[PDB]
């Protein structure tokens, strides 16, 4: 139980990684 | 009048009410012009969808416009010949133009003949109806107005569907005051399986919404049930969508007697309604989610009456839980007494009175882990119940049902607990653990396989690149090779 | 009174004579009545006197509890004597378990092998 | 010279705490109206009283709003606004950073003891942008950490408390380092917690050094209060009761001495007749801790369980001498805290034994476990909900 | 005072000393464990608000 | 598509009745049971039934 919690908690902050630096990256496809 | 409400508000708080409304117009400009042709022209009805979505907070800043003043000639630049600017200009009050011109002309008029212009006609009069009904207006003005909608959405092509759902939605909305015609019901009906060849999810999700609803503010619940489960809600539906569709089907199965599948699916409504907002739904689902967990004999957790506003809408429910935590009937009785009125301001009241099952089940679940052995009349005493003659046969029936493990020796008056078991020998913790991580690790499936599309985005960026560098370093490989034969000195 | 099982309900089905067209059609919930109440004391109870169970059941003669002591297989001594049919034979193997529990720590380890 | 150090060494009284909360909560007409409470403000009427939050307590508390007292307080509430300004104006001819900084605090400083919470708010967190000494850096930082109790707000405690950590490392000047402890273990106990709160609280008694927030009889007062509850059986016995400055102070005060010594001497009658008299006395009437009921509910819990943890077998007509009640109350009170498996034994109404049993160890846990896992499992469920979307 | 684990009894005189295992800390810990998480998932959740 | 509600009526609300405030209370279903009601139910149950005259 404690092992996959703490497995799925960093996977999920993994995620919002993703988006983050997804967002980051529309800002710059757009500009010229 | 200077000095008053005559000129302060004749012409100056409706000159600022032109600039807001002049405004909007260029708001429906990217709405329509940019979005609504960009539906047809590059991606036949995709992401300038959603951002006809907008159509909810429009209404809200439609009270920048009267439908307006210069809304007659609005609803003319985007058209050459048509049957909806000859009922709406009937529908309008009083549009006066005035020198202001959208950027239409003669031959932006002569090319607005486009299947673009069902979704305008479509659009704007849903407009027309969203005012014509705040205005409290119904009657021609309602049907009239609907029903050429409903001539519009018969027509062909994948992506009228979409908006034809926000269509049906204001549709039924206001078919609901007056009497919510059951007439439509058939419509609905039809539409629906036509959407099912279609394979509309959006839509098909959406009409199925709507039916549903149809159902359930009569009493029609059979009639929902053999429904919901011979049908099939469609995989891709907008939010909004799955959370009305998790409200009913859980209100649905709470009626029949089944609250385990209710008190999961009540719960997983709660939880995709948007969460900045959505004050009356989430209010709602809790009046709901409270007495499913009591009915099916559990606690709710306090949170749910600390909370904002909603926390004024359950105040008589509080009372309820006092009663059905601690166990007896005198207080039950005595609350389900003062607030019956307002409890039966929704179809709730069916399933309280029910209640009287758990708190007398949990009163006596109580006294066996308080107890080891009482007298039968105490156990009447302290459950406010009726005799001596009934506790026997309460706590008997709840043996049977092994919601006590107890026994009774009736020749001297006493029920007797069993209770000796270190809950480890059971597999209870082994079986509540199996729960927690297939819901856990479904999470860590689950959310990778969603991160995988923010990678995507960045393959669709050139992961071979700079291929200069490389040709570069291959130009520099001619001239180590040969560093490399002129450090030897070796031909 | 059906739902949560409260007795006392063999007693109304002769007051809830407001309506005649009541009671002549409940009385034949009362044959569904008599089969759960015994449902339970064949857990309940361990011994009484069989007087009390012609009381309990609501039946008015000696006779017709002989009857139905000798379906569900009791003796007749002086108290009327129960079989302990409630957890005869307890739980106590978890070698019934064993297969079961074994197929679920595989699945586990399905989920975290698969290429997701 | 009175006792030495008495009154002094105190950081300064601009927050004006407890004087200026206490009066707020005994400002409730339901237990106290009349002068009593009126002269209490009048001293927060001396000190110019001239902020939208003070007609924002004539308002909520619905007492009287006088127009002709407020436009005295506001004239003076404005002289010392342009004089201040002007103090800082004339501060930027003259020296640089070293005179500057001064001004600026004499403004700060001067918007809150006047309750402008958020003008004051301002001109603190443009002083600190100007930083330069890691000691008034600190300083600055308490001033928020008192004002942030005065209005309690959550939000505005936790950050200066971690921002305050840091700073305290950096110098490691460790006066300070108490006196953190006791605002921190002062928030610690208004939420509920007792357990960190027991141990900040109780390992500070020595270096009790602050003012403004407590007397220091007061201070012991509620570090015995709080011992009794999350400290287990010796445990107490050593920190507390063989102790230092708790005996000399607990010497002249039967509120704490009789409501202490009882509790350990097993004399279970003293015990209650006194908890009652601790719950009207320093509960209700102190922003301790609105949870009142909380603490008399855990606090029968705890001795209940005493008088029941070493007998195998004892009978209702055992205890009700023994707590100076009768078996009625003892009935209902034993009965809900069994249902609540907080006590660990069960009764039986026939020969009113009170047998108990030793199941405990990890039946506990697990129990324990799912309790808070369940709550976790839910919080990253809404969160995987936000990132989903 | 905890300093053996028994339990007198009254009425008949026996001092009972039933033998206690002791608590194992593989509970304790992840009581710590999920205890400490919570704070990240909180602090994660302010990470959260900020790019959407 | 669909992105609104107002099909379900609300409330909206400045006038807020007050409870157990919860920032990390335990927040017990115990606690709203009493009413501070433990001097009261000492005092009269002292008086009552005779325990701090002829018990002590």
């Amino acid at each position: 139980y404690l092992a996959s919690l703490i497995r799925s908690v960093v996977a999920l902050h993994n995620l919002i990684n993703n988006k983050i630096a997804n967002r980051d990256a529309e800002k710059k496809e757009g500009q010229e | 009048g200077g000095g008053s409400t005559g000129e302060a508000d004749g012409k100056t708080a409706a000159a600022a009410a032109e600039h807001s409304q002049r405004e909007l117009d260029t708001v429906t400009l990217e709405d329509i012009k940019e979005h609504v042709k960009q539906l047809e022209k590059a991606v036949s009805g995709k992401e300038p969808r959603f951002v006809l979505r907008a159509l909810r907070m429009l209404p809200s800043t439609s009270r920048r416009l009267n439908h307006y003043v210069l809304y007659k000639a609005v609803q003319g630049f985007f058209t050459s010949n048509n049957a909806t600017r000859d009922f709406l200009l009937p529908f309008l009050e009083e549009p006066m133009d005035t020198e202001a011109d959208l950027q239409f002309r003669p031959r932006t008029g002569k090319a607005a003949s486009t299947p673009l212009l069902p979704e305008v006609e479509a659009y704007l009069q849903l407009l027309v109806v969203i005012f014509m009904m705040n205005s409290k207006r119904y009657k021609e003005a309602q049907k009239i107005s609907d029903d050429l909608m409903q001539k519009i959405s018969t027509q062909n092509r994948r992506a009228l569907d979409l908006v034809a759902a926000k269509c049906y939605y204001y549709h039924a909305r206001v078919y609901e005051f007056l009497d919510k015609l059951d007439v439509v019901r058939s419509f609905l009906h039809a539409r629906l399986r036509t959407a099912t060849l279609r394979h509309d999810a959006d839509g098909q999700a959406t009409l199925l919404n709507l039916l549903l609803r149809n159902y359930l503010h009569y009493s029609l619940y059979d009639q929902a049930e053999k429904l919901v489960s011979k049908s099939v809600f469609p995989e891709q539906a907008n939010n909004n969508e799955w959370a009305r569709y998790l409200y009913y089907t859980g209100r649905i199965k709470a009626i029949q007697l089944e609250y385990s599948e209710a008190r999961r699916t009540m719960t997983n409504a709660l939880r995709k309604a948007p969460q900045h907002t959505a004050v009356g739904f989430k209010q709602t689902v809790h009046k709901l989610l409270i007495v499913v967990e009591l009915l099916l004999g559990e606690i709710p957790d306090r949170l749910q009456f600390r909370q904002p506003s909603l926390k004024r809408s359950l105040m008589p429910y509080f009372l309820l839980t006092q009663a059905v935590r601690t166990g007896n009937l005198a207080k039950f009785n005595q609350v389900l007494d003062q607030f019956g009125e307002k409890f039966q301001a929704d179809g709730t009241y069916t399933l309280i009175i029910r209640l009287r099952h758990n708190v007398i089940k949990t009163g006596v679940r109580m006294i066996s882990l308080s107890y080891s052995r009482i007298s039968l009349a105490d156990i009447a005493q302290k459950l406010q119940l009726d005799s001596p003659e009934d506790a026997e046969f309460i706590v008997a029936k709840a043996i049977r049902d092994g919601v006590i493990e107890a026994s009774i020796n009736h020749e001297k008056g006493y029920v007797q607990s069993k209770e000796m078991i270190d809950i480890y020998s059971t597999r209870e913790p082994q079986l509540a653990f199996h729960q927690r991580i297939s819901f856990c690790l479904d999470i860590h499936n689950m959310s990778v396989k969603a991160m995988r599309f923010p990678p995507k985005s960045y393959n669709k960026d050139l992961e071979s690149a700079e291929e200069r560098r490389e040709r570069e370093q291959q130009d520099l490989e001619f001239a180590k090779e040969m560093a490399e034969d002129d450090d030897d000195s070796f031909p | 009174y059906l739902m949560e099982g409260s007795y006392n309900k063999v007693f109304l089905a002769k007051g809830n004579i407001p309506a005649e067209s009541y009671t002549f059609f409940i009385d034949i919930l009362l044959d569904t009545i008599r089969d759960e109440i015994a449902g339970c004391i064949e857990k309940a109870y361990e011994k009484i006197l069989f007087t009390e169970a012609t009381r309990i059941l609501f039946f008015n003669t000696p006779k017709k509890m002989t009857d139905y002591a000798k379906k569900r297989g009791w003796v007749l001594g002086p108290n009327n004597y129960y079989s302990f049919a409630s957890q005869q034979q307890k739980p106590e193997d978890t070698t019934i378990p064993s297969t079961e529990l074994a197929k679920q720590v595989i699945e586990y380890a399905r989920q975290l092998e698969m290429i997701v | 010279m009175p006792l030495e150090n008495l009154e002094e060494e105190g950081l300064p009284k601009n927050p004006d705490l407890r004087i200026a909360q206490l009066r707020f909560l005994l400002s409730l007409p339901e237990h106290r109206g009349d002068a009593a409470v009126r002269d209490e403000l009048m001293a927060a009427v001396r000190d110019n009283n001239m902020a939208p939050y003070y007609e924002a307590l004539c308002k909520s508390l619905d007492w009287q709003i006088d127009v002709d007292l407020l436009n005295k307080m506001k004239k003076a509430n404005e002289d010392e606004l342009k004089r201040l300004d002007e103090e800082l104006e004339d501060a930027e001819k003259n020296l640089g950073e070293s005179e500057i900084r001064d001004a600026m605090m004499a403004k700060a400083e001067y918007l809150c003891r006047i309750g402008d919470k958020e003008g004051a708010l301002t001109a603190f967190r443009k002083t600190y942008d100007k930083t330069v000494a890691l000691g008034h850096r600190l300083d600055i930082v308490f001033y928020l950490l008192r004002i942030g109790l005065f209005y309690m707000d959550n939000d505005l405690i936790t950050r200066n408390t971690e921002k305050a950590k840091s700073l305290i490392e950096e110098g490691g000047d460790w006066d300070r380092r108490n006196r953190l402890k006791v605002y921190q273990g002062l928030y610690c106990v208004a939420i509920r917690d007792f357990k960190q709160a027991a141990e900040l609280f109780l390992d500070t008694v020595s270096t009790f050094t602050s003012y403004e927030l407590m007397d220091y009889k007061t201070f012991v007062t509620y570090t015995v209060y709080v011992s009794m509850i999350a400290l287990e059986r010796p445990d107490l016995r050593e920190k507390v009761i063989k102790g230092a400055e708790i005996l000399e102070v607990l010497h002249s005060l039967p509120a704490v001495r009789q409501y202490l010594f009882s509790l350990y001497e097993c004399r279970y009658s003293v015990f209650f007749q006194s908890l009652a008299v601790v719950e009207q006395e320093m509960k209700k009437d102190w922003l301790f801790a609105p949870h009142y009921r909380y603490y008399v509910r855990e606090m029968r819990i705890h001795a209940y369980s005493q008088l029941l943890e070493s007998y195998r077998s004892l009978t209702l007509g055992y205890m009700a001498e023994a707590f100076g009640v009768g078996v009625e109350f003892i009935d209902q009170e034993l009965s809900r805290f069994i249902a609540a498996g907080r006590l660990h034994c069960k009764i039986d109404k026939v020969n009113e034994i009170v047998e108990t049993n030793r199941p405990d160890s990890k039946n506990w846990q697990y129990q324990e476990t799912i309790k808070k896992g369940d709550l976790l499992l839910n919080r990253v469920q809404k969160l995987s909900r936000v990132i989903n979307m | 005072d905890k300093k053996f684990h028994g339990i007198l009894d009254q009425g008949e005189g026996v001092l009972i000393i039933f033998d206690e295992p002791p608590v194992d800390k593989t509970y304790e810990a992840a009581l710590e464990t999920i205890q400490n998480m919570s704070k990240v998932v909180d602090s994660l959740y302010n990470k959260a608000k900020k790019l959407t | 598509e669909d992105d609104e509600f107002e099909e379900f009526p609300a409330e909206d609300w400045a006038g807020l009745d007050e409870d157990e405030d919860a920032h990390v209370w335990e927040d017990n279903w115990d606690d709203d049971n009493v009413e501070d009601d433990f001097s009261n139910q000492l005092r009269a149950e002292l008086e009552k039934h005779g325990y701090k005259m002829e018990t002590s």
